[PDB]
C-alpha cells in the first residue's frame, strides 16, 4: 500500500 | 544511561491543510496503541535505523510517540558531532550540560510518522498502519518536536497536554520493556547523505520560528533541552 | 571546466560595529592588491584548502575576492552532496541546472576573510591576509559568493564594480593559468563539516540576512544564488 | 600575530 511520510 | 524520545507525531487540535497528513481520532482508535517495536530512523533515509518505538498511543491531544535510541554507532557519531558543534555545546538555561541531548536538539528535533494513506484508514487497510517514525529537522505535522532525555518519566512529564492518568498508561508500558531484548538497529548510512539532508534543513522556510510554535502546541513545559 | 569564485570580503558602505572587523579604505591601500595565491578554505578549517585566491582587489564599493575551486577531492564531496541535495537538485529560475555550481551556493554561500587583528597593523608579526573561507554567513554583510564556471560572467554579476574595474580584475584573472597552481591540501574532516552544517541550520534570520547581503553586494541575475 | 576570522 502507499504510505504518507510526515 | 538509556537515551529516550518522546513527542507526539500528530496534534489533534492543529488546523491541518494537506488532507494526506489527516489523521480522524475516531478512526485511528482501531489500530492504536502500538506497542511492538517500530524502526525510528533518520528522515525516511534508508540504513538510518538508530532505534525502536516503545508505544504508539492515542491520547486526549493527539497521537503520542515513546521510543529508545539504541544504535552504538549513531550514539558515538552524535556524541562526536556535540563534541564539535557550538550549538550542541552551549549553555540550557537551567539545566546542566547534556552534549548528546542538546545535539539532538540542533539536528533532528522534529518527529515525523510514516503512516498509510488515510483514504485507507476508513476502510480496512491492505498492510500495517504504522510503519516506522523519523527523527528529522522539521515535521511536517504542526507540534510534533522531540523531547530527548535520558529518564522516561522525566520526558514524558514535560508534556502538560499528556495527563496525569495518560503519563502513569505510557511509563506503566515503557517500563516494561528490556531495552536489551532490542534488536541492533541498522545504522550503516554514509554520513553524506545525512550531511545533504542537514544542509537542505537550513533552507526549510520559517524553520526556526515553527520548532518555536510547534513547542507550544505540544505544550512542552520548561524547563527542557529545545534550542527553539 | 574551471570553477571561480568571486564576491567581496568587505563592502565598504556597510555599518561598522565590531571593532576587531574594521578594514580601514585608507589603511588596507599599502596591502593590496594581492596577487600572491592565498589559500581558500572551509570554514577557517586550515586542512580543507579547496583552491586558491587569484587576487584580492581594492575596488570603490569595498575589497572584491577572485579564486579558483580546484581540488579534486573536495570536488567530488561536493558532487555526492549535489545527488542527494534537493536544493541544490532544484530548478534554478532562468538558468540551465549546474549541480557543482548550485551545491556551493546551497552549502557555502557566504565569504570570509581571515586578516590580520586590526592593532597589530603596527609598522606585523605575521602576514596581512591569512586566506580566504567559504562559509554558511559571513560575518560581514555583503559577502555572498558567486559561483560560475566563465570568470567574465561572475565578476559581470556585481553591478557595483565597474566596468574598467572588472576588466582590470579580468586581466590578472586571465594571466593565471589553473593548471599551474599547486593541489590543495584537501583532507576531508566530514563529521566536522556535517557538525558545521547543523550549526548553521540555526543561525537565527540566516535567509533573510543572505538575501540582504545579496543586494549589499548588487548582484545582478540571473545567478544560481539560492537566497 | 592573532588573525581575525571572518
Amino acid at each position: 500500500p502507499v504510505y504518507v511520510q510526515x | 544511561q538509556g537515551l529516550y524520545v518522546g513527542g507526539f507525531v500528530d496534534v489533534v487540535s492543529c488546523p491541518k491543510l494537506e488532507q494526506e497528513l489527516y489523521l480522524d481520532p475516531d478512526q485511528v482508535t482501531d489500530y492504536l496503541p502500538v506497542t511492538e517495536p517500530l524502526p525510528i530512523t533518520i528522515e525516511h533515509l534508508p540504513e538510518t535505523e538508530v532505534g525502536w518505538t516503545l508505544g504508539l498511543f492515542q491520547v486526549s491531544h493527539g497521537i503520542f510517540c515513546t521510543g529508545a535510541i539504541t544504535s552504538p554507532a549513531f550514539l558515538e557519531l552524535a556524541s562526536r558531532l556535540a563534541d564539535t558543534s557550538h550549538v550542541a555545546r552551549a549553555p540550557v538555561k537551567n539545566l546542566p550540560k547534556e552534549p548528546l541531548l542538546e545535539i539532538l536538539h540542533t539536528w533532528l528535533p522534529g518527529l515525523s510518522l510514516s503512516s498509510i494513506h488515510p483514504r485507507e484508514l476508513s476502510q480496512t487497510p491492505s498492510g500495517p498502519v504504522f510503519q516506522h517514525v523519523s527523527l528529522c529537522a522539521l515535521g511536517r505535522r504542526r507540534g510534533t518536536v522531540a523531547v530527548y532525555g535520558h529518564d522516561a518519566e522525566w520526558v514524558v512529564s514535560r508534556f502538560s497536554s499528556v495527563s496525569k492518568s495518560e503519563r502513569a498508561h505510557i511509563l506503566q508500558h515503557v517500563s516494561s520493556c528490556r531495552l536489551e531484548d532490542l534488536s541492533t538497529p541498522n545504522f550503516v548510512s554514509p554520513l553524506e547523505t545525512l550531511m545533504a539532508k542537514a544542509i537542505d534543513a537550513g533552507f526549510i522556510r520559517d524553520r526556526l520560528d515553527l520548532l518555536k510554535t510547534d513547542r507550544g502546541v505540544a505544550s512542552i513545559l520548561s524547563p527542557v533541552y529545545l534550542k527553539a
